[PDB]
């Protein structure tokens, strides 16, 4: 990826062995966990397209996952050429370059073009639209991970709300909904699907209660 | 923004002068960035020390076979041979600099230097930069060619590379 | 975070992996100690709310404090709103508009807002603010966790 | 009488029965007409019998309510 | 409805309750038979889109053709909005502005800006395309209701001609067919259907076959 | 026929034997075919109505469909002088009288009318007109020479889809009904008669059936 | 089809009757081969759409395979009319308008318009795309005249190399995919399938070996 360089002139910089091994590890230990795209987001900060395909290529297993994500950036390509076509009009007076849903998925874009590409004055925000696009692809493929569905997320007898909380609120943030849906679900199915020993003591506390007074309420 | 070459250029050993050209990278970016490629010699190999070995009054000059030195070979930075890019740019005068190639999508590292308007080859020629200074050195090599191409002394490319 | 180059401006400077490594393996491994809220102010020092934010994501597991620590935020930017007008309007060139709560946040805006306003004469530091909430917030979940 | 989540379809209980009762208790339910476009396509096709469970599945996700229908119809 | 005062001013007047009982028991009474649409059409007389969703939110049960038909009203229109712009900006006074489709449904505008749509001169007629919309609704509606089809109706061997000719023209009736494809099938599929006997007196009856011959042909 | 000289006048040229004999071979090997149509229509291109009383009266045999054309030409001979009056009168030089019924039909006149009628300015054709009542008889022929309707078409047990769609086809090509309506069978009774295997087969594959997915879906 | 005078121009000239009785006699003795293409494309080179919907609706029998290239070339015809769209303004002095989708296929248009089509200054070639139409459905039609798929094929104990070589190729050339998976099939799927004996000759060669010496080798 490109970064400042000493002074104020950004050259490019290769992507480091140690972040490649630190991305392999943690697909290996964490397999696609919800937190992977804000640890992938941080790991490529302001990386060219070519890095961004290292590091989905250095990936190992999950290869169906991978072609889903592939097929998805192809898609948005596509959908990015049909709302960015060229429609005549008068010729700039400045030329610069043009990023095709090919040039910008890195497949037939040569580094030295997407070098200019991010480097030029304006900039074009090729890494950022890959970067959307490779972040809609893995929110795809962790809200397909998910193993069962939220409306199962179901309290045992003995329990704790702890885990059952816990156990909840990951499979909700998995899940794919707009905020306002999980604004109505985290008030009509979290004290629903309770253990009835707590379950009325959270009743008792009141319908808008928030979750820290649930949670002191069933502690223990 | 469009990358500029120039070929310093050589009848027998003795120099005869520079041509520079621009290339247009904004109309024909992979055409052009093999041309400036080839000229730097940054990709191993490349223009420097070969000739132009078919050289027309009032055509063109053709130049570039790095490889067989005589018009069958030569090879571009992505492999021996690739698409023609586009025909947006027309052989519209002397000066125009375009690729040769062997009919359609077979383009290498061989390009002409017209001398004159050659609006017949128009739609099968990718054109991609247009002499910048040095057209009289262009002129001058004619008289060292023939109607059917054979030159009568050796021209190279003594030297080239990139200015801008 | 802002690294402030020797003799030079503050250039901005992402965070790097070992940060965010460090700051993953002390909340799996020492789960939430009253040391881990130093250990946290001590890793993320001169952090923009986008750092802050991605170092609160990163952390895997342990949601119900983390929802608990995300309300917290949110009462305190609903605070600060109430008690901070919020003008409107044109603006003038060179100096940027007031910071909302949920801006102040940055739940609402870009890097590019963050680097202005810290970076503004006179300086409005808003990770020193975002900064106190997540430590508020961190201190009801180890107060809870005991 | 019943929640919207405790809806399900019987092993022989036809389809029209059980979309009526669905529909009858989310209308008596109380919601914002958002919330209901996703609990429409999150719940009918879900609590359905196994097999046209699978029926509806086959038709898509975004398939319309005479479809769904008309699919599993006798 | 909208009842035109004699000599004078049309003056809107509120849906009577016998209307509207008449209507909900109809319902009740008789499901969804092939004659509700004609009798829906006559209670609902120069009524407003306000009058006709009321007379639609009246009738208990049947939830799924409710949605069903609520889900036609939306395809009409989104059709409408599609095939026909919507201004804006500042209006004229005393021109009412463009209705749009979701106004026309009723679901977005009162009751004053549909007495203005149906006053305007030159008139709009958002009650008869609404009404229109509704009886797509209905009839969709109602052959869905259809219990067989009408392609798989034969008469039974002691089953009269009387009888299976009511079948017949009730199926027809309820059939979704165009009208001159509805023409052919009640020319050819009547008399190829029927029962050997009276098939054999048809054919010799030929040409021209109409229903009262055809019946005082099959007698006894 | 009436060959056009290349750069010259459209002069008239005497029907060759080999059309002649290829109609009376068509005619005698193939009996009455959909197809015969357009092979009659193709043989007879641009000819007088001597030349196609000729290729009529060449035909050997079947005198029944015969004389049910010739029937239908004068019915339609009949119809083209009711609804078209008839001048009579001294006629100004250079211009035709004009042309009767049974004159258009060319039983009572000469070869010279018809010349002239065809080459008149503006061009009257005779001969597409008698050309168009010879296909109006020859499809009643062919539908009276279909051996089976239909609506009584049903798949064998064993008899693949292919010769079932291969029979519909070509009684459907037989059919009288309007296009329309033969739109609306093909769309419905194919699916609505095949054998119950393949019939739930193609319920599978649901709407908008199309006559290659079918057979790709029946294969086996 | 149009053909070239002594001047060289050209001119509209009737079917000539021994192409449809060599088209037909083909179509019917041959069935449907990959050998019908050349024929077809060698019998009516210079067609009009007129006469190429002639030699399609003369083909008796087969009514399914026709109507597959009638859907075929209906598809076609659609994405023409939306691949290029009519420009508006004044037109030139020296051009005028040109034809639909519909009428490539010369349905609703006279032959004197095809004849000017083809003959315009510059001429539009209308023959020869609803040519390129028809010879795509006629691939598509032999496509599913192929009586197996193209990995079912192993060769028997006892049949020998050369008929399977000979089924390999024909289900090859029916196949189609592509050009490139065809020259990986036949190096791949040809040497992987055959008798142990003979198979085991074949990899005494290696993979370099041609198809001469690869069956001159099973040979004696």
């Amino acid at each position: 990826p490109i970064v400042q360089n000493i002074q104020g002139q950004m050259v490019h910089q290769a992507i480091s062995p140690r972040t490649l091994n630190a991305w392999v590890k943690v697909v290996e230990e964490k397999a696609f966990s919800p937190e992977v795209i804000p640890m992938f987001s941080a790991l490529s900060e302001g990386a060219t397209p070519q890095d961004l395909n290292t590091m989905l290529n250095t990936v190992g297993g999950h290869q169906a996952a991978m072609q889903m994500l592939k097929e998805t950036i192809n898609e948005e390509a596509a959908e990015w050429d049909r709302v960015h076509p060229v429609h005549a009009g008068p010729i700039a007076p400045g030329q610069m370059r043009e990023p095709r849903g090919s040039d910008i998925a890195g497949t037939t874009s040569t580094l030295q073009e997407q070098i200019g590409w991010m480097t030029n004055n304006p900039p074009i925000p090729v890494g950022e639209i890959y970067k959307r696009w490779i972040i809609l692809g893995l929110n795809k493929i962790v809200r397909m991970y998910s193993p069962t569905s939220i409306l199962d997320i179901r309290q045992g007898p003995k329990e704790p709300f702890r885990d059952y909380v816990d156990r909840f609120y990951k499979t909700l943030r998995a899940e794919q909904a707009s905020q306002e849906v999980k604004n109505w679900m985290t008030e009509t199915l979290l004290v629903q699907n309770a253990n009835p020993d707590c379950k009325t003591i959270l009743k008792a506390l009141g319908p808008a209660a928030t979750l820290e007074e649930m949670m002191t309420a069933c502690q223990g | 923004v469009n990358p500029t070459v120039f070929f310093d250029i050589a009848v027998d050993g003795e120099p005869l002068g520079r041509v520079s050209f621009e290339l247009f990278a904004d109309k024909v970016p992979k055409t052009a960035e093999n041309f400036r490629a080839l000229s730097t010699g940054e990709k191993g190999f490349g223009y420097k020390g070969s000739c132009f070995h078919r050289i027309i009054p009032g055509f063109m000059c053709q130049g570039g076979d790095f490889t067989r030195h005589n018009g069958t070979g030569g090879k571009s930075i992505y492999g021996e041979k690739f698409e023609d890019e586009n025909f947006i740019l027309k052989h519209t005068g002397p000066g125009i600099l375009s690729m040769a190639n062997a009919g359609p999508n077979t383009n290498g590292s061989q390009f002409f230097i017209c001398t004159a308007k050659t609006e017949w080859l128009d739609g099968k020629h990718v054109v991609f930069g247009k002499v910048k200074e040095g057209m009289n050195i262009v002129e001058a090599m004619e008289r060292f060619g023939s109607r059917n191409g054979k030159t009568s002394k050796k021209i190279t490319i003594a030297d080239c590379g990139q200015l801008e």
